[PDB]
């Protein structure tokens, strides 16, 4: 089977099919070899390849298949055809990056409750209290959660914590010493300059855009 | 990541006055790159700058000041 | 002296023993779990010779430690 | 009537994802692309490491049976077509958790196969803080790039930025492994040029990358 042509992927900025996040769409031109019955596409990280049968009208108009709900990130799509005798075209690859299924609104506000009145960006207490507003359009998506990452002065991540149903994280001094100073250097220590970034992620491939910090 | 930091602004804890010598208590520096401390007096008509080498002590003694000023 | 001395879920009752380290009571702010909080007491005057509260002057009212005292 | 809140910790992604390329002259039919390295994830209970590949649907997997923190690990790729490449590496937990992606895109070409500048460090950094430099000026040093002997000439291009991403002090440097950014070079030259006044700039970012005398440049710029 001659490989299918025009195997290209066009993102869909705003996508919804039955009120769930829709990513872009991937399209291709039917193989020129006759008797092709269906075009099978292999998707990385998926057990079941996506199969769409051709049609008697395909010889003229290229077919398209839509991909919905996958998370933002890289996808490897492999396209190959079949023959009624089982003969198969050589696979066609398309390595691309995918946008989030539903671009979510950034966190409204993100601040530290325990902040010095004398100057901004100074926590006085031993434990850093981190709070932020509930994401808007929450009722649109059933289940959501936030991913928070902590970075050092010299840019080494310290912990990636996933929080669900709560918008007020409670960083502890005991964490900062025991779980972080030792893990990052192997010796007792304290990190004074901290850094925080948070994203709002839904489940069905829904991811916020632009991070959020203070 | 690399960056530079200016010395933290100090706070003059107190000043004791002498009709020729001035004693000032000030906070301590907190930055490694600090090399010296300087002061800017104001006679009310002309601004005079004074600096003292060394940061060992928390106190200073400004000399050569106009009495009753 | 003023010491911050509890990893406490609820407001405790102020110490009754006049000892600078009170009855099983820490002398420095310990580490806490998210649920707990910190409570301090403005301890009365301490007597270094006896290393305990001078006669009288019991411990101050315990107040949850928010930020800095 | 509502989800019960919970606190969960993710898998710390492996650090120092660096593609180490081999410029060896290999036959045209099959060209051994250089290997890639990434230090083991800090969090324990990591079983293997799944890297996505541009040309392969299936991801290459390297399994960490031992426990050797600070000790690098290597995965090599051979025969891949020359061109643009994008890599995404994620760590995986013994229970089944997967870490956040670690991305690194490098364009594949025989002459483009030049390593990043190594040992890119600020010598005059303050003792207590690595991100602080005591000296009035910035004195900067770096290690000589490997495989510089075969190539007749390599000049590293150093990019300097400010608190905002502003291009300045792009220096054409040949056969020098240490650069000093003098105070006069700092405030007199570009502080006035950009800010429009003598006011100095303190926050800085540095970025160096090897360049070919006739061929193209290195795989990527070197981190501060």
């Amino acid at each position: 089977v001659l490989p299918p042509r025009d195997f290209k992927y066009t993102p869909t900025p705003g996508g919804v099919v039955g009120a769930i996040g829709k990513n872009g769409e991937l399209s291709w031109l039917p193989s020129l070899t006759n008797n092709v019955v269906y075009y099978s596409i292999a998707h990385s990280g998926h057990v079941n390849p996506y199969i769409v049968q051709q049609l008697e009208n395909n010889p003229n108009e290229r077919m398209i298949q839509e991909i919905i709900g996958e998370p933002a990130g890289l996808a490897i799509f492999e396209l190959r055809a079949v023959d009624i005798n089982g003969r198969r075209s050589s696979p066609v690859t398309l390595s691309v990056d995918l946008n989030s299924a539903k671009n979510l609104s950034v966190v409204s506000n993100f601040r530290v409750v325990n902040t010095a009145s004398g100057d901004v960006t100074e926590f006085v207490g031993p434990d850093v209290k981190l709070a932020w507003d509930k994401i808007p359009e929450e009722e649109i998506i059933p289940e959501i959660y936030y991913t928070l990452e902590i970075y050092d002065s010299q840019d080494r991540m310290l912990r990636s914590v996933r929080i669900e149903d709560v918008y007020t994280y409670d960083y502890l001094l005991t964490y900062n010493k025991a779980d972080f100073a030792l893990l990052n250097s192997g010796a007792l220590g304290i990190n004074r300059k901290l850094r925080f970034r948070i994203r709002a992620e839904g489940e069905n491939g829904e991811q916020s855009v632009g991070w959020a910090t203070i | 990541m690399i960056s530079n930091n200016a010395p933290a602004k100090m706070v003059l804890n107190s000043v004791l006055t002498g009709y020729t010598l001035a004693y000032i208590q000030h906070s301590i520096y907190s930055d490694y790159d600090v090399i010296g401390r300087s002061f800017w007096l104001k006679e009310g008509s002309n601004v005079t700058r004074r600096d003292f080498t060394g940061i060992d002590t928390f106190s200073v003694t400004i000399n050569n000041l106009k009495p009753t000023t | 002296t003023v010491f911050i001395y509890i990893i406490g879920t609820s407001l405790p009752a102020k110490p009754t023993s006049p000892a600078y380290p009170p009855s099983g009571w820490s002398k420095t702010p310990p580490n806490r779990t998210s649920n707990t909080q910190n409570i301090y007491c403005s301890t009365g005057t301490l007597d270094p010779v006896t290393n305990q509260l001078v006669s009288g002057t019991s411990w101050s009212d315990v107040v949850q430690w928010s930020g800095t005292e």
